[PDB]
């Protein structure tokens, strides 16, 4: 209990206007991890780190966008762009070659060629569907990108999530403030269908005076309908599983950038000490800056 | 004349130490306004609840202790930003005629 | 302005300005950065003090 | 009377209050605040009379 102490110094301090020691106070209250705190913490940002890989693995365009590069350089009769670089480039447990690169391309032409019917028998819930769904993931799961590339594939996902949560707050922001829809049988009748007006036109069904008057805003809440639509069309996703995707992506980069904030302070005090030994060219305090 | 556009708000010095011309403007005392600047003490801007009340300092255990009791219906914060939204907060005229 | 000597001399309002805005892009980065909380508002004072 | 006014008890409270004053805000510990009164008078590199 460092933080108990922090009270009896703050309430009687001298009020000192040096930055300096204010700011070693106030990274004074944490200590210092040895031989097991600092493996815990590299082991709480990878587990988060392949949960984004995980993340990213589920969505079926991530292949595709993973060898349409490559292959489009594949007609440049080599790959002397720096995208060699972030080629698959599989994980072990180097210049990228010909030999691994169409060798690896060669089972993810073949799951992107299998992946396809087996979805449309027996609907998208079919066990081999799914195991063969994951199967392609694992596949692509033996491989270590570049971050530069990465970086836009999580963009990506990213910003299709942000447009299409867009998407369904408008529906709130059209109908449901002015109209005042009620939630309660609003959420039960939106996860139902999704897809077509079977739970619109069942709120006139029911006396719901409110959504008698829908005609006048159908032209404008039904093109809400056709964006989420189209967006699932392009995306070949259902809402369920992209809401599922970004629920555990969220909460898994939470846990890393969690992790990697407990384990930054730790090394502060490094920092400060190495600090010292460079002052008095530019100053002492933005040295540490740096040095963080 | 050329301009720096400032990431964060700061606060002039001259009308914090010149004796306050913004201590006045607030009522509160320099002394907190100072720890206010410098990151050590929390300030209410607006609570929704009657347990807090506007321009009460805060230490952070207890603000930790409101964050967990009420969570968003509160609002306080830190920094030049505070005293920022302190002053937008404020109606000139109603202190005109109440005082 | 230069010195007939080779050297330099000028007003330390040109040092002053020179740290508000290394500091100010330095903080600038920390933003996009989304480094912990601690910096930022170390990086604040030191703005403002600037 | 001195001793009246005198809210010390021991010497731990009498560093913690020297170390109070020469060094305020930052808080003292057990080790620092003798050390810190044995070097203010007490070291030979730091004092002297000649």
């Amino acid at each position: 209990a460092a933080a108990q102490v922090l009270s009896s110094v703050e309430s009687e301090i001298g009020r000192t206007t040096d930055p300096v020691r204010m700011y070693m106070r106030e990274m004074g209250t944490v200590e210092l991890l040895t031989r097991e705190g600092e493996i815990d913490i590299a082991k709480r940002i990878e587990d988060g780190i392949n949960q984004v890989q995980c993340s990213v693995a589920e969505y079926p365009e991530a292949i595709t966008y993973l060898l349409e590069q490559y292959d489009r350089v594949e007609a440049e009769e080599a790959r002397l762009s720096d995208l060699i670089t972030g080629f698959v480039d599989p994980n072990a447990e180097n210049s990228i070659d010909p030999e691994l690169a169409r060798e690896k391309f060669a089972e993810l032409r073949a799951q992107y060629v299998v992946t396809r019917d087996t979805i449309k028998a027996k609907g998208r819930s079919h066990a081999t569907a799914q195991e063969e769904i994951l199967k392609l993931s694992e596949v692509f799961k033996q491989f270590r990108l570049v971050p530069k590339q990465f970086d836009y594939l999580v963009n990506s996902m990213r910003v299709m999530m942000d447009r299409v949560r867009t998407q369904e707050r408008l529906i709130m922001k059209l109908c449901v403030e002015q109209c005042k829809m009620p939630k309660k049988n609003f959420i039960t009748l939106f996860t139902g269908n999704e897809t077509s007006d079977t739970w619109f036109n069942a709120a006139i069904a029911m006396n719901k005076p409110w959504s008698e008057k829908l005609h006048d805003v159908s032209e404008e809440v039904h093109r809400a309908l056709q964006k989420l639509q189209q967006i699932e069309e392009e995306t070949g996703l259902t809402i369920e599983q992209v809401k599922d995707i970004n629920r555990r992506m969220s909460i898994g980069e939470a846990k890393a950038r969690r992790a990697k904030k407990e384990m930054v302070e730790a090394n502060l005090r490094l920092v400060i000490s190495i600090a010292k030994k460079y002052t008095r060219g530019l100053q002492f305090l933005d040295l540490i800056q740096e040095g963080n | 004349m050329g301009h720096i556009e400032l990431a964060s708000p700061t606060a002039h010095i001259w009308f914090l130490k010149s004796l306050s011309r913004i201590g006045l403007l607030l009522d509160m005392p320099l002394r907190d306004i100072e720890r206010v600047l410098y990151f050590e003490s929390y300030v209410v801007i607006e609570g929704g609840m009657t347990n807090l009340e506007r321009q009460q300092i805060l230490t952070e255990e207890q603000y930790l202790d409101a964050l967990e009791e009420f969570g968003d219906e509160f609002d306080a914060k830190m920094g030049a930003e505070a005293i920022q939204a302190l002053l937008k907060s404020m109606d000139l005229e109603q202190e005109c005629e109440q005082l | 302005v230069p010195l007939d000597g080779g050297r330099f001399a000028t007003s330390d309002l040109n040092d002053l300005y020179r740290r508000v805005i290394n500091r100010n892009n330095r903080l600038k980065r920390l933003l996009d950065l989304a480094a912990p909380d601690i910096i930022v508002r170390n990086e604040k004072r030191m703005l403002q003090e600037a | 009377e001195t001793l009246r006014v005198d809210p010390t008890n021991d010497r731990l409270s009498a560093l913690v209050e020297i170390y109070r004053m020469m060094r305020p805000g930052e808080p003292p510990t057990r080790e620092a605040a003798e050390s810190l009164f044995e070097n203010l008078f007490f070291s030979e590199d730091r004092y002297d009379l000649s």
